[PDB]
RNA sequence: ACGGGGCUAAACCAUGCACCGAAGCUGCGGCAGCGACGCUUAUGCGUUGUUGGGUAGGGGAGCGUUCUGUAAGCCUGCGAAGGUGUGCUGUGAGGCAUGCUGGAGGUAUCAGAAGUGCGAAUGCUGACAUAAGUAACGAUAAAGCGGGUGAAAAGCCCGCU
RNA sequence: CCCCGGCGAGGGGAGUGAAAAAGAACCUGAAACCGUGUACGUACAAGCAGUGGGAGCACGCUUAGGCGUGUGACUGCGUAC
């Protein structure tokens, strides 16, 4: 019973090379250097659905900081007033309403200034 | 209509080819054939030769006319190399590879 | 002996060539750290 | 839905105009930067540049606090051997004022191609005047 | 001297980026016989600026 | 392999991994590392293991349908032709005939027969008892399976 | 000899309230292991508690390849194996369908047996790269011209130096 | 058999054959490697070359929109096996 490897070692290299596709130069091309960058491409990814999280947390707070002092407050006055006024909106709205309906977010800050006052 | 003209197994590397087969890509058949008039290489006398056989090739088989002919496609691929042996010092042997190519011209006259 | 090469069947002996020691313009003060 | 991200073909940029006569050096780059980001805009992205033209008047009137006018060395290094040479603050303000503001601004930013695009749209000069009145420069009393 | 790494084929057309040959321009056409030749050349029928230069 | 003991090269100085037979498995032309030898690949079974499997493969032939009793079964020529007309009037195409002892006109009558075996009752095995559709047993050849099977 | 810019606080001490900050904790969805109790199981489901970083190493459960039986069956010139694309699907090894190429083989299911899975061993054999159109073209005794032949002559033939 | 070519090599027709990309360097014809064409990017830019975000452009769809494919300016993180 003696079994040729050609059929399957075969397709199990032209499965890596087929998730390599846009790679630089004989990461490409060559099984040696490819299965090595697919296997990287993955600790990357991740890595990285962890660090997305993170990410736009960071820009939603920084955009809800330049719309609160449009109008005379800080971030973490108005992120405390909110908390006061017991109202349980995230930062992805927020971040969201401060581009796309500024009116609505003026009322937002009155509401989290007058639970300061 | 394209019509082709090759040269099979011609004894000379690509890479000395394809320097003068940049020279002529996309122009008119009678400009062509006086760049390769008046170029100093060996390589083209080659490409001269198939370039000639292709103008004649559109006239007889396709019935086109000469002063409409350009030259649309032109490149020259590897060939089968030939293995030599040469002696070097100290009991050393190299192998010497003798480079071949295939040229391929194609006219047309669209 | 080397007795079987085909690409060099012409010669069994070869180490005179990439042996550093056993080239001809080898010179003891390579081999100074003694 | 996907947050919100500036797109540069349609990006609102303005202009405006400072007066560094009597500023401390650092507190006036600080809000430089910000403004040259675009961090004061609630359409800031971190990939785009979002942010203001500057035009910086009076440069050789900036102020620093303590003995830095006569302690705060600049330093640079031409490329030759021993070619490490150096600058006092009185010396680079007798010398070309408008580059100690340009250094100090050029320090805040982000480094890359995106930081050396936001450092073109700041204009500094060492008198009292500019010749940008064809884009009318808002007055900025920062 | 050796290479410690392999160049790649980006870096080898590079390279070949002033290789390419230059074609001759213009080929004069001789006043009597009307045929191309070379500047300052003879024509391969032998005349050179208008006269038979070369009785072969 | 045939070839000799020689060491293919010397051993330190000509750049290049050691070796020490042009017969390695490593080689091309070289030995099988584990090549094999003629085997014995029978197996032992118990008597009574054996025994107890045939009672229960009988058994499966009367519950499942399969398994046919008559008393007389045998052709009068040796023909193929008269025992695939009389197997076809019992609507049998796949069979293994039973008998108690073996009539050599059945037996002739059979050879050319793919889908039909003729056995004597002590002449069966496990499998063919249950490879075949119907089994067709004489009522001698039963008796002699059960003075078989204790 | 602040990470840098810069800083007379953006430094240090004391007190206080905010906020940022991790794969920690919480929320929502999913999978699996080990206990406990049960619509009742026939060995699976339901409820609940808890657990799930991992080398050497121990335990458990699977995928795929070649060959034998089932198979004188089933699929296939209305196109098999192989090759090359695309779509769907599973937690994974993988599976299924189909376009083009190819031109005669392939094989379900449940069992059985292994030359059963490769990136490494300065592994072995073949093919092809790199340096690179780079070094070199083998004695520094030496060539020049006219004619001939030829598709083509610095090197062949003839002649004179 | 005709044509180019040195009464070459090699090729283009024609013809045979189910098929000549079955043409004798001959079944199938993978990969490394080397080319031609097309779309997008790239000449102020610093590093394991990916990954997360993401504009623009091109080609398909199908619509009172924004999906699919290719490319990837700019940007966070990131020193192979
Ligand atoms: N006795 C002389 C044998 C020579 C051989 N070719 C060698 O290289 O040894
Ligand atoms: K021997
Ligand atoms: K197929
Ligand atoms: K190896
Ligand atoms: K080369
Ligand atoms: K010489
Ligand atoms: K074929
Ligand atoms: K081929
Ligand atoms: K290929
Ligand atoms: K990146
Ligand atoms: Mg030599
Ligand atoms: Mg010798
Ligand atoms: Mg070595
Ligand atoms: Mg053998
Ligand atoms: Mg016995
Ligand atoms: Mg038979
Ligand atoms: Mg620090
Ligand atoms: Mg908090
Ligand atoms: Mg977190
Ligand atoms: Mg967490
Ligand atoms: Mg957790
Ligand atoms: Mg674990
Ligand atoms: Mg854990
Ligand atoms: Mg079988
Ligand atoms: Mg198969
Ligand atoms: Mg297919
Ligand atoms: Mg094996
Ligand atoms: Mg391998
Ligand atoms: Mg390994
Ligand atoms: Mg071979
Ligand atoms: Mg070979
Ligand atoms: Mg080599
Ligand atoms: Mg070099
Ligand atoms: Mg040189
Ligand atoms: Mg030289
Ligand atoms: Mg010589
Ligand atoms: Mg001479
Ligand atoms: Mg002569
Ligand atoms: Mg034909
Ligand atoms: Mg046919
Ligand atoms: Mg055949
Ligand atoms: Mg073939
Ligand atoms: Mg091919
Ligand atoms: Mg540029
Ligand atoms: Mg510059």
């Amino acid at each position: 019973a003696r079994v040729k490897r050609g059929v399957i070692a075969r397709a199990r290299h032209k499965k890596i090379l087929k998730q390599a596709k846009g790679y630089y130069g004989a990461r490409s091309r060559v099984y040696r250097v490819a299965f090595q960058a697919v296997i990287k491409a993955g600790q990357y990814a991740y890595r990285d659905r962890r660090q997305r999280k993170r990410q736009f947390r960071q820009l939603w707070i920084a955009r809800i900081n330049a719309a609160a002092r449009q109008n005379g407050i800080s971030y973490s006055k108005f992120i405390n007033g909110l908390k006061k006024a017991s109202v349980e909106i995230d930062r992805k709205i927020l971040a969201d309403i401060a581009v796309f309906d500024k009116v609505a977010f003026t009322a937002l800050v009155e509401k989290a200034k007058a639970a300061l006052a | 209509m394209e019509t082709i003209a090759k040269h099979r197994h011609a004894r000379s590397s690509a890479q000395k080819v394809r320097l003068v087969a940049d020279l002529i890509r996309g122009k008119k058949v009678s400009q062509a054939l006086d760049i390769l008039t008046y170029t100093n290489k060996k390589a083209a006398v080659l490409v001269k030769k198939v370039l000639e056989s292709a103008i004649a090739n559109a006239e007889h088989n396709d019935g086109a006319d000469i002063d409409d002919l350009k030259v649309t496609k032109i490149f020259v691929d590897e060939g089968p190399s030939m293995k030599r042996i040469m002696p070097r010092a100290k009991g050393r042997a190299d192998r010497i590879l003798k480079r071949t190519s295939h040229i391929t011209v194609v006219v047309s006259d669209r | 002996m080397e007795n079987n090469s085909r690409t060099m069947p012409h010669i069994r002996r070869t180490t005179h060539i990439m042996k550093f020691a056993h080239r001809n313009s080898f010179d003891f003060h390579f081999f100074n750290a003694r | 839905m996907k947050t919100f991200t500036a797109k540069p073909e349609t990006v609102k940029r303005d202009w405006y105009v400072v007066d560094a006569t009597g500023k401390t050096l650092g507190r006036l780059a600080t809000e430089l930067a910000r403004r040259l980001r675009g961090k004061h805009k609630a359409e800031y992205t971190p990939h785009v540049d979002t942010g203001d033209y500057i035009i910086v008047l009076n440069a050789d009137k900036v102020a620093v606090t303590g003995n830095k006018r006569t302690d705060k060395v600049y330093y640079h290094h031409t490329g030759h051997i021993g070619g490490i040479k150096q600058a006092t603050f009185e010396e680079m303000i007798a010398r070309r004022p408008e580059r100690v503001i340009e250094i100090a601004v050029k320090g805040m930013l982000p480094k890359g191609p995106l930081g050396r695009a936001m450092f073109r749209k700041l204009k500094v000069y060492a008198g009292n005047e500019h010749n940008h009145a064809a884009q009318q420069p808002q007055v900025l009393d920062i | 001297a050796v290479q410690q790494n392999k160049p790649t084929r980006s870096k080898r057309g590079m390279r070949r980026s002033h290789d390419a040959l230059t074609a001759v321009t213009s080929l004069s056409v001789d006043k009597t016989s009307g045929e191309k030749h070379l500047r300052h050349h003879i024509t391969a029928d032998g005349y050179y600026r208008g006269r038979k230069v070369i009785a072969k | 392999v045939t070839g000799s003991g020689k060491k293919p090269w010397r051993q330190k100085g000509t750049g290049r991994a050691r070796s020490g037979s042009i017969k390695s498995p490593i080689w091309r032309s070289g030995g099988v590392t584990f090549a094999a030898r003629p085997q014995d690949h029978s197996q032992k079974v118990n008597k009574k293991m054996y025994r107890g499997a045939l009672k229960s493969i009988l058994s499966e032939l009367v519950r499942q349908d399969r398994l046919i009793v008559v008393e007389k079964f045998s052709v009068e020529a040796p023909k193929t032709k008269l025992l695939a007309q009389k197997l076809k009037d019992m609507a049998l195409e796949d069979v293994l005939i039973i008998t108690g002892e073996l009539d050599e006109n059945l037996f002739l009558a059979a050879r050319n027969l793919h889908k039909v075996d003729v056995r004597d009752a002590t002449g069966i095995d496990p499998v063919s008892l249950i490879a075949f559709d119907k089994v067709v047993m004489t009522a001698d050849a039963v008796k002699q399976v059960e003075e078989m099977l204790a």
